[PDB]
RNA sequence: GCGCCCGAUGCCGACGCUCAUCAGACCCCAGAAAAGGUGUUGGUUGAUAUAGACAGCAGGACGGUGGCCAUGGAAGUCGGA
């Protein structure tokens, strides 16, 4: 096939700033700065407009499995914008039946200690991703609050903590105890 | 204790799944073709047995 | 439906528009199954109701057929679902006989709350369900007179309330929603001039 | 067969005039063959396929190409093909876009052999017609009538084994 | 209400039956007795057909129920003709009994019908809702969609 | 047959197909099937589309209605003609 052209455009909020040297896109706004270098995506990232209204991803002469990438890069940089302008926050509630999950944050920003799991005397020190602040909340009885800017980072750490607390050689249809990502969110809201 | 909210959230991560009858792989309930390649991306599947 | 119902009712709507010297635009963006009939009872005493599945659609090409001057103040009345009523009465009469039942617009799965309305301390007409459809809101409940009654004086209906079918249940039950638009009498065509009925 | 660049010959034939009737009618075919000997033979193939005549009982009255009408006008052809596919005959309607009808048919043969791996001895063309943009139908062709088209040379690379095997710099694969 | 039966404001729509049945409801007169609080004597006073129970109707007097009359021609049609239970005849009859001059009563006491016009449409729901005997036939009549236009057996 | 072994493409070679955590690569000839794949293309046929068709939004998920009326309980009742 080789479709001659496919395009996508993001309308950048003025309150942000974007620099580029080739595929490396760096986004600096209120909450900080992020980088991401898209090598082997092979597209044209262009920035147009007074007050840099719009960004344009263009894929030339692509095949089907290759036009697939354009909106992926759109969504990636979109979530980057969401982080830099708002910041991502994840919330975790730990289900338990007879062994109240005892989660504390051994060091301030990361290194979550988990213990009293199902009766296991096995402590865990789950190492949160760099650039991610963990914070056990208090308005909800059993609540982890993960915060950061790169949704990749916060969500990766999130699934890591969830998966690190699971049963072995047990029925997961009745035994359920453990932590889970519950309600995907941001820092501040419109 | 398994209060109703924690229950019907945990059973989202651990009960509602779709399984490839030839390769035994957990798939999200939307899935129609197994995401593996040793079963052969087959179409037939089954829902996860609901617990007693 | 198919193109068949389209072809018939395109001419049918202009039939009634030509005949009834008073056209009325009422909205069908959000009207539930019972919120429909509780209005449709009093809509028609010497009258007709005809909302649009192809009738209002025909105007999208009527606009260049020129039956009356100033139907381009009812075709630019297209945004949001609207159908029509037709009577021979006044239009203040028509406004008040779509309010002798006070249509509480009902909604689809995944609705949206646009506005704010302070909670009614006594229920506004409940359907068959529990006191869970009360304490999931935040209004305590007691058993009382033939009116199922609630009890709280705080605002938990907020501009920004996350709506869904889980609330459209209680919307077809209690029947008041934050939404606003529906069966209204404001848009009355008698030979080409628009006023402010309210 | 062994296609080079097809040239669109035209052939007219008949059965020999038997004493029963002074002369049978005359038949015209439009046949794509790289040389007119193969044109003649494939004409006999088609004729024996359709009506009961063979070169034994027929003589080839006329045999020569049709020079292309306006070979400087870009024209997009719809081509009605019928081939055989290792499991049964398939009808098929492909589409191409070129200058000379012969070029269109040679493109059809090449891309049938590639995109469908059916040899050139199992393809028998019915029609090739230049048709307008409102009758062209596959999207691959459809994307090439725009009053303005622009697309860069995305990733351009050329020969440097004649230019030295052992150079001291490295190629630029931008412009 | 479904487990508890709070005093309903009568916009609600719910079953009205069980003039005696102890399958698993555990009562005779109301379906609001066990699930609520009420005696069982107005029900047997009503029990003062034809091998059945009486399909009830239920209203709320701010705490309680008073046995209501069948409020449409639909159930008065079941007051005429196999009145034996488990009949069940498509539908309860073939039409050998006068539905004709009795249906006109129910176009005035129907304070409940919605979306009905000048009586040429009032008659629609109130002659179509009941589904007993084809008015006289073994049909399933669709000549009374709108109950004064295409004609019936009741009217000219 | 022509990257090197190995003489021959060190041609501007032309149009395409394909990603293989066992790729594939030339008569006799030394790797196998029935059955599957929303892997990726080509094609046949049938449905619908600006009068917006398709997903995600304004509907709509019952108002008559216990309407027939099974009472084997069932405005849904399944197992109610
Ligand atoms: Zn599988």
């Amino acid at each position: 096939m080789k479709t001659i052209l496919s395009n996508q455009t993001v309308d950048i909020p003025e309150n942000v700033d974007i620099s580029l040297k080739g595929r490396t896109v760096i986004v600096k706004g209120p909450r900080g700065t992020l980088r991401r270098d898209f090598n082997h995506i092979n597209v044209e990232l262009s920035l147009l407009g007074k007050k840099k209204k719009r960004l344009r991803v263009d894929k030339w002469w692509g095949n089907r499995k290759e036009l697939a990438t354009v909106r992926t890069i759109c969504s990636h940089v979109q979530n980057m914008i969401k982080g830099v302008t708002l910041g991502f926050r994840y919330k975790m509630r730990s289900v338990y039946a007879h062994f109240p999950i005892n989660v504390v944050i051994q060091e301030n920003g990361s290194l979550v200690e988990i213990r009293n799991f199902l009766g296991e005397k096995y402590i865990r020190r789950v190492r949160m991703r760099p650039g991610v602040a963990c914070s056990v909340s208090q308005a909800q009885k059993d609540e982890l609050v993960l915060e950061g800017n790169d949704i990749e980072l916060v969500s990766n750490s999130a699934a890591l903590i969830q998966q690190a607390t699971t049963v072995k050689n047990k029925d997961i249809r009745k035994f359920l105890d453990g932590i889970y990502v519950s309600e995907k969110g941001t820092v501040q809201q419109a | 204790i398994i209060e109703p909210s924690l229950r019907q959230l945990a059973q989202k991560y651990n009960c509602d799944k779709m399984i490839c009858r030839k390769c035994y792989a957990r798939l999200h309930p939307r899935a129609v073709n197994c995401r593996k390649k040793k079963c052969g991306h087959t179409n037939n599947l089954r829902p996860k047995k609901k617990v007693k | 439906d198919r193109a068949t119902w389209k072809s018939n009712y395109f001419l049918k709507i202009i039939q009634l528009l030509d005949d009834y010297p008073k056209c009325f635009i009422v909205g069908a963006d959000n009207v539930g199954s019972k919120q429909m009939q509780q209005i449709r009872m009093s809509l028609r005493g010497k009258a007709v109701v005809l909302m649009g599945k192809n009738t209002m659609m025909r105007k999208a090409i009527r606009g260049h057929l020129e039956n009356n001057p100033a139907l381009e103040k009812l075709l630019p009345h297209i945004r949001g679902n609207v159908g029509f009523v037709f009577t021979k009465e006044d239009l203040t009469e028509i406004r008040d006989m779509l309010l002798a039942n006070k249509v509480p617009a009902a909604a689809r799965a995944g609705a949206i709350a646009p506005c704010e309305v302070t909670v009614p301390a006594q229920n506004t007409g409940l359907g068959p369900e529990k006191t869970s459809f009360f304490q999931a809101l935040g209004i305590t409940t007691k058993i009382s007179r033939g009116t199922i009654e609630i009890l709280s004086d705080v605002q938990l209906i907020k501009t920004g309330d996350k709506v869904g079918a889980s609330e459209a249940t209680l919307l077809n039950m209690l029947n008041i929603s934050p939404f606003s638009f529906g069966l209204i009498i404001q848009q009355v065509f008698d030979n080409g001039s628009i006023y402010n009925p309210e | 067969k062994a296609s080079g660049t097809l040239r669109e010959y035209k052939v007219v034939g008949r059965c020999l005039p038997t004493p029963k009737c002074h002369t049978p009618p005359l038949y015209r075919m439009r046949i794509f063959a790289p040389n007119h000997v193969v044109a003649k033979s494939r004409f006999w193939y088609f004729v024996s396929q359709l009506k009961k005549m063979k070169k034994s009982s027929g003589e080839i009255v006329y045999c020569g190409q049709v020079f292309e009408k306006s070979p400087l006008r870009v024209k997009n052809f719809g081509i009605w093909l019928r081939y055989d596919s290792r499991s049964g005959t398939h009808n098929m309607y492909r589409e191409y876009r070129d200058l000379t009808t012969a070029g269109a048919v040679t493109q059809c043969y090449r891309d049938m052999g590639a995109r469908h791996r059916a040899r050139a001895h199992s393809i028998q063309i019915m029609k090739v017609e230049e048709i307008a943009a409102s009758k062209c139908r596959r999207p691959a062709v459809k994307q090439f009538h725009d009053s303005k088209i622009k697309f860069p040379l995305p990733h351009r690379v050329l020969r440097r084994q004649h230019k030295p095997r052992f150079t001291t710099k490295r190629p630029n694969t931008f412009f | 209400m479904p487990p508890k039966f709070d005093p309903n404001e009568i916009k609600v729509v719910y079953l009205r039956c069980t003039g005696g049945e102890v399958g698993a409801t555990s009562a005779l007169a109301p379906k609001i007795g066990p699930l609520g609080l009420s005696p069982k004597k107005v029900g047997d006073d009503i029990a003062k057909k034809g091998l059945r129970i009486t399909v009830k109707l239920t209203i709320q007097n701010r705490q309680a129920q008073i046995e209501v009359v069948p409020s449409a021609s639909a159930l008065i049609i079941k007051a005429l003709p196999p009145r034996d239970r488990k009949k069940q005849k498509n539908i309860k009859h073939s039409g050998n009994i006068t539905f004709d001059e009795i249906v006109n009563i129910a176009r005035q006491m129907r304070h409940r019908s919605l979306a009905r016009e000048l009586s040429g449409t009032i008659k629609e729901i109130l002659g179509t809702a009941q589904s007993v005997g084809c008015n006289v036939d073994g049909r399933h009549p669709h000549d009374i969609i709108d109950d004064i236009n295409s004609g019936a057996v009741e009217c000219p």
